[PDB]
RNA sequence: GCAGUGGUGGCCGAGUGGUUAAGGCGUCGGACAUCCGAUUCGCUCUGCGAGCGUGGGUUCGAAUCCCACCCACUGCGC
RNA sequence: GCAGUGGUGGCCGAGUGGUUAAGGCGUCGGACUUGAAAUCCGAUUCGCUCUGCGAGCGUGGGUUCGAAUCCCACCCACUGCGC
């Protein structure tokens, strides 16, 4: 049925490994940037904005926005040390307006890098499916403790009955809505009622969740497919 | 040979369940044990020999830098090796020459060790076998067609001679004890039983394929056993010297048409209807009833054989297809016969499951083995490498496809089946599904022309 | 083997002829000399052996009948037993050295024997150079049409044989035969086997080892070491896979006394073949026309040593494969072969050389022999059941012709009923092929 | 594969340490459906020699007693 | 069976004593792109204590610090012979 439970296992304890060996084979030619954030989000429109992104990957999401507007200050995370270096080696990087650093969001914590209660907005942009389900709320907690009591945490995430769901084979599933890629890295499908009971659980405050459609469509193979990810944004509880 | 891996604990593995499997075929455990420390002790030495390699590497790859630099004249890093003389650098070469030397020693008495330790541990066995070494007693039978009880007047032994078609004498002579001529109608009869098994087996959509009958040594070690290979096989030997050894049925050598490649999932269930001469080098006399044509060296043998896919239950759902197209081809031959699952005792090493379809012999009185189907698995592919997808994956391991056989009709022991079912008082009745094939004059009857030698 | 009563001018023989066949088959005329010479010492030898153990059985006598070398039975008597026992020692000296003289002789005039040939027939062509004395006989069919393709890319373009993968398993020309072929194999085998027993013969299916013991009588010392496999059993038998079902069917009237009411004794043997000379001549010799395991079907016939009754029947044995390979549509030549390159059995061999229109050659698909008392004295089949009183006995006389080797057959059905879009299936094979194959075996595959 | 008994002539059958391998039954020929003769190999042929599954041994002497192999049959293994 | 030339990865095909076994072709999965894809990014022999190191160029050996490259044997092909 499901994947070994030993191999599951090793799955969990190489999460990291398995990051850093991606953006070792497909360097920072696999994912494309997102020009989407800014319109998507009521938040990023148009004073001195700091902002927290976890999961940085090798930029394709902060930098985008970062050259778009002109005064805000960005922390970055990520638990791979290439994902950093590639970080650091773009042309558009300046200390003055990024501070990239490692931090495993589950084991380390976030206090060690930025201050308490200061980041106003918090990205979780494809980040939370590749941490195990188990260990999601050590996320939210983590990064709990950062975000200013008026700010918020701005979540977009693969969601149920997606097509990329449905092309894994049974080979390939870890447990309901858990599967596992070829190279390692695992993708979790969130439901809407799973993430506001994950998110409640850790002291925040709902305020959109809501699911997104689109489709895809390769008109040489005339393929069109539907697509599901879950937008949403929580808040934390001002007094 | 099984996946090495299910022996390693450190990876997913468990030794306690190859022991299990070990007691229920009432084999040897603590093989598992040896095998266990054998393979722990051979992935140290495996690493220490890497080790070494990878030093004697770096000391060459120096040397060439220096000397292509135009240079003047076990704890070694790269750096520690960039400060040395060339002399210097050959001095360290020998001594990793030497300690490489004893380890590859080493090594390669470990992995001789290992594996003849799992040559000899079974394939797993399916949860239907059932448990036993008492093959006469807790052999159990599944289905039973036909009537089973009846009783007729000759055995095989004396309607071979009745219609004046088999010669043990002259054989035994010209080709020693068991050798035969097949002669006048039952050679036709034996071309009948072929072309009619032939027929069906390709329209159920095997292809029928005239294998070999020498397979060389290198070859042959990967589809036999070692007591089979030991005691079972005739050696042939040519001008020079002569590792070929006669082939004891048509699945040795179609296991080996495959050999070392990567099969295309689609068209998967390869089906191949196998024909050739078998030799067998063992026949042994219990009773009467078993001598005439029944147990030979050399005979005919149609045979079923499968390369499956290892997923979804595929391969099981293929042995009982195959097992029943045997069961039709003798039912449309009309003889009766039951279906008998094999003890767990009594499996090869390489089945998970044996399934005999044992026919009624009423001029003798028993029940004797015309069909036996097995489903190896992957036992046999593994050692074989025949891979079930074209390409391999980044970080799964290669998987293997699943190999069956069974075989469709040896064509002596259906003779005789055939002989002992239809005799009548003036000759043998022709069943009616090889009156196709038999020449005209033997369509409805072959005649007894000599009295019966036991009376 | 040659009865020895023709090297003896005693007997109603004389060498000379036997020298001149010598000549006229291109062997040594020294072996019938050397032969001569022999046989007259071991007259002697035997003769003084027969004496020395008369008189031992007579020394023997005379101790027996009183316990209840010029010795005649009287002066024998007139002496003690001590005296016996010393005269039997004498007798037992004498004895042992004339056996080992007469072993010796024995020997090496079965060496010297072994090595000469059948008397020839008076139409063999006398040559040597097959290439240019073989002379034809006859011809059947058109043979200048040229077709594409040879054998050896139909074999691959219709998808029934693998030459790779049988070269990996079995070794150099080792096969697998698959599909399409294997159906037309059959079919072959079926119309041959019915051909055959509407003629009268009695079809077998014979042992593929044989006894060395047994291998020795039908086969010669050329053929162990060049042609044939030796099987190993267990606890190293001396077997030998046969070459040809000849072998076997030979054997099978070993040390017999045949009624010659039942002589024109006619079998069709079915077997598997083994040779292991497979050398090579070009690509058209290739794919499955030179292999090492090939099925055969033969004909033998035991018959009458007399009235010229054995060469009617090699001329309706050489007829019946003719209106075989008529009836398939192959066109041929029939060749009578030099006296150069004949075996030792064979007083007159005929070809039949069929026309392959792809490779352009003409290649042997039958051969016609008639071994007369050849092998029957070897194996010792006499002709009567009864032998009369002073009258040597009578062999019968022996021939063997091929009527279908399978691989070779079909090589010659691929390349004469090829077409563009497959190959025809011959008129006489379609009852015998299994229905999708009865008109056209298709091409699936390129041609390499 | 081992552990019990076996192996006679064209066939079957006697055969005991001293045969003409008896008797039959075939078959061939001759005499007229009976009778007679012949009916393994060899030789310098009207007699001698050899052959009793095949080889060897013991004995003056072996078809006969001993052994090995081969092939059967009866039980085991498989 | 001789007396010549050859044998590269799933396939074709480079390879020059210091490869990363090039380039293709085939196959297989991953895709998060709002500037989505009439496509992009990768993987693709074996082994080990796996971001790496080791082995592998028909198979075995030799020479060399180092060989897929040079030598030998065997095996299997192709070209000429014997048969
Ligand atoms: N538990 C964790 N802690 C920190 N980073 C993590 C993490 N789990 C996954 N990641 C990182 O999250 C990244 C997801 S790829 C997505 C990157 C980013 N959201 C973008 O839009 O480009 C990976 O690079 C991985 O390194
Ligand atoms: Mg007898
Ligand atoms: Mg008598
Ligand atoms: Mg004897
Ligand atoms: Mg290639
Ligand atoms: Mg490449
Ligand atoms: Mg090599």
């Amino acid at each position: 049925t499901l994947v070994s439970d030993f191999k599951q296992q090793k799955l969990e304890q190489e999460a990291q490994k398995n990051w850093d060996l991606f953006y070792k084979r497909n360097s920072t030619n696999f994912f494309k940037d997102r020009h989407w954030t800014t319109r998507e989000f009521e938040e990023l429109r148009s004073q001195k904005l700091t902002m927290l992104e976890a999961g940085c990957g090798v930029g394709n999401c902060l930098f985008p926005l970062l050259e778009e507007d002109p005064n805000i200050f960005a922390y970055a995370c990520d638990f791979s040390p290439r994902a950093i270096e590639y970080v650091k080696q773009n042309p558009l990087y300046d200390t003055e307006r990024c501070k990239v650093f490692q931090c495993d969001l589950t084991k380390d914590d976030l206090l060690d890098h930025v201050p308490p209660e200061s980041v106003d907005v918090v990205m979780l942009i494809f980040v939370l499916s590749a941490v195990h389900p188990d260990k999601m709320h050590l996320v939210l907690q983590n990064i709990y403790k950062v975000l200013k009591p008026g700010k918020s945490v701005l979540f977009r995430d693969y969601g149920l009955y997606d097509h990329a769901m449905l092309r894994f084979k049974a080979s390939s599933k870890l447990g309901e809505n858990f599967y596992v890629r070829q190279d390692g890295t695992r993708s979790y499908f969130f439901t809407d009622d799973f993430l506001a009971q994950l998110f409640m659980d850790t002291g925040y405050e709902e305020v959109v969740n809501e699911y997104v459609f689109r489709e895809t469509v390769n008109k040489k193979e005339g393929l069109c497919v539907p697509r599901v990810f879950l937008q949403s944004k929580f808040l934390k509880p001002p007094k | 040979v099984l996946d090495l891996d299910l022996f390693r604990v450190d990876k997913g593995g468990d030794p306690a369940l190859i022991r299990e499997t070990q007691e229920k075929r009432f084999k040897d455990p603590g093989l598992v044990d040896q095998l266990v420390k054998a393979d722990s002790e051979w992935r140290r030495c495996r690493f220490r020999a890497d080790n070494l390699n990878k030093l004697k590497n770096l000391c060459s790859k120096t040397i060439g830098e220096k000397m292509k630099k135009k240079e003047p004249v076990d704890d070694l890093t790269a750096d520690a090796l960039a400060n040395l003389k060339v002399s210097q650098i050959k001095k360290v070469r020998l001594l990793i020459d030497e300690a490489i030397l004893k380890c590859d020693a080493e090594r390669i008495k470990l992995e001789a060790e290992r594996f003849e330790n799992l040559r000899e541990i079974g394939n797993l066995l399916h949860p239907s076998v059932p448990i036993s070494n008492d093959e006469d007693v807790d052999n159990k039978v599944e289905r039973i067609w036909g009537d089973c009880t009846v009783r007729k007047k000759y055995s095989h032994v004396d309607l071979v001679v009745m219609v004046d078609g088999f010669e043990g004498e002259k054989g035994a002579v010209v080709a020693g004890s068991r050798g035969y001529f097949l002669k006048g109608v039952l050679v036709f009869l034996e071309q009948a039983l072929i072309q009619y098994a032939l027929r069906t087996l390709g329209s159920r959509g095997y292809i029928p394929i005239y294998t070999p009958f020498f397979m060389r040594k290198e070859v042959m070690q990967e589809v036999a056993q070692l007591s089979q290979f030991d005691e079972e096989l005739y050696k042939v030997i040519g001008k020079g010297s002569d590792e070929k050894y006669l082939i004891a049925t048509s699945e040795q050598p179609i296991a080996a048409l495959h050999r070392d490649e990567w099969l295309r999932p689609e068209d998967l269930p390869i089906k191949y209807a196998g024909l050739s001469t078998c030799f067998r080098q063992e026949v042994g006399s219990h009773g009467r009833d078993t001598r005439g044509i029944f147990r030979v060296h050399q005979f005919e043998k149609i045979e079923q054989f499968v390369y499956s896919s290892p997923h979804d239950n595929k391969s099981w759902e293929m042995f009982e297809e195959m097992i029943t197209t045997a069961e039709e081809f003798y039912q449309s031959l009309g003889i009766p016969y039951h279906i008998v699952n094999i003890v767990s005792g009594s499996l090869n090493h390489a089945a998970s499951k044996k399934l005999d379809l044992e026919a009624w012999f009423p001029g003798s009185g028993a029940f004797r083995e015309l069909v036996s189907c097995s489903n190896c698995t992957d036992y046999q592919a593994r050692r074989l490498r025949i891979r079930y997808g074209q390409t391999k994956k980044m970080m799964d391991k290669v998987e293997f496809v699943h190999m069956l056989n069974a075989t469709m009709c040896a064509t002596t022991r259906t003779i005789c089946a055939i002989l002992e079912n239809y005799q009548t008082e003036k000759g043998i009745t022709v069943p009616e599904k090889l009156k196709e094939f038999m020449p005209p004059g033997l369509q409805e009857l072959i005649p007894f022309v000599k009295p019966a030698p036991i009376e």
